[PDB]
């Protein structure tokens, strides 16, 4: 019970890792790796009222971030990749 | 180069010119949870960041390394509602690994920034 994770508290410690992985060692591979899991259990749906109220504030955003990711892996632009981590940063600031 | 160097080591590694006066007497302390504005240039004027394009305050943690060491040394030293011009050697910045594609390796950069805010935590 009190040991399951939830949305705020994986997304909060993911990312975190997620932008260490990315801005701190130049790991875009890790980045993604640490990311993907977390936009793939989003899919499941909200579980909790925190998750229900989490989805509703930071669903569309963290959809859009993962459009820009998808993006990126066509494109190779750097400056998609970017646009994510707004959407991730935006998101994290309010988790956070 | 024009600017006070505001390094601890007085290296010229980070140099400070205030743009406009703020208004404390304080400046943020170590942990406070800062708000500015900013621009980002090269050495040779190109922009290659603007805090307006995300659409509110850049906030970050002061004194924590979560910004390069060029921000946390300036950011420290401004009062609310100060704009500042900081100088960032290589050192002070992104260093040899640079951050690509917009910064290159060893690259100098200039910073504007706006402290709007402060707060505690
Ligand atoms: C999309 O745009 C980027 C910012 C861009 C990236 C490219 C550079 C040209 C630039 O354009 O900013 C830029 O102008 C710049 O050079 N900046 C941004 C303004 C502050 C000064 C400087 C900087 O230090 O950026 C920083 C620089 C790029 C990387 C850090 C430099 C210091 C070093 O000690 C850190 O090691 C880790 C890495 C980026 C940041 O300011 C963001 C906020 C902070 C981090 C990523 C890390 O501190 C991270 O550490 C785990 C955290 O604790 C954060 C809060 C965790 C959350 C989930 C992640 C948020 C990610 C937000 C990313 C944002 C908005």
């Amino acid at each position: 019970g009190a040991m399951d994770p939830e949305f705020m508290e994986m997304w909060h410690e993911g990312l975190e890792e997620a932008s260490r992985l990315y801005f701190g060692e130049r790991n875009v591979k890790g980045m993604f790796e640490v990311l993907e899991p977390l936009h793939a259990m989003m899919e499941r749906g909200p579980q909790t009222l925190k998750e229900t109220s989490f989805n509703q504030a930071y669903g569309r955003d963290l959809m859009e971030a993962q459009e820009w990711c998808r993006k990126y892996m066509k494109s190779g632009n750097v400056k998609d990749l970017t646009q994510a981590w707004d959407l991730y940063y935006h998101v994290f600031r309010r988790i956070s | 180069e024009q600017g006070e160097d505001i390094t601890s080591k007085k290296d010229r590694g980070v140099l400070k010119i205030v743009k406009r006066v703020g208004n404390g007497e304080e400046t943020p302390m170590i942990g406070d949870k800062v708000y500015v504005h900013y621009k980002g240039k090269l050495s040779n004027g190109k922009k290659f960041d603007s805090s307006h394009d995300r659409n509110e305050p850049f906030v970050f943690s002061l004194g924590k390394g979560q910004v390069i060491k060029a921000w946390d040394i300036g950011v420290a030293t401004m009062k609310k509602g100060e704009i500042c011009h900081l100088l960032c050697k290589p050192e002070y910045a992104y260093g040899s690994a640079g951050s690509l594609p917009k910064i290159p390796s060893n690259a100098t950069l200039f910073f504007e920034i706006e402290l709007l805010d402060f707060k505690g935590e």
